[PDB]
């Protein structure tokens, strides 16, 4: 996501990034989102819907 | 005390230590506060690391482990 920059990557141009393969990224970023959907870290930002 | 029902998923555990709790029969944190040490020591698939963070969230938390509790549920 396009987050204090510029366009958003899809899996692949990130891929290049980091060295890793296309499917690890959309399982990394999968984990992230994961950790995210949690309690006492997702509070505050359900306040915004 | 509230914050002794709540889920036990409040915790932040991780998949190993959530995992054994589940399988264990245990939903409330009050209960997991209820248990003692030796109790979920002698449960399998629970060793030392793994009660080691328990014990140190619970009391990060304010909470402890074998704590006496009364009118449950």
């Amino acid at each position: 996501f396009g987050i204090d920059m510029n366009t958003d990557y899809t899996l692949e141009e990130v891929g290049k990034q980091f060295d890793v393969t296309r499917e690890r990224i959309r399982q990394i970023e999968a984990k992230a989102l994961r950790k995210l959907r949690h309690p006492s870290r997702s509070e505050v930002l359900r306040s915004f819907l | 005390d509230p914050i002794l029902l709540r889920p036990v998923d409040d915790l932040e555990l991780t998949v190993r230590s959530a995992n054994c709790l589940k399988a264990e029969a245990i939903h409330y944190i009050g209960d997991l506060v209820q248990r003692t040490e030796v109790e979920l020591l002698k449960t399998p698939n629970l060793g030392k690391k793994s009660l080691t963070e328990i014990k140190d969230v619970l009391a990060s938390r304010g909470l402890s482990l074998g704590m006496r509790l009364e009118n449950w549920p």
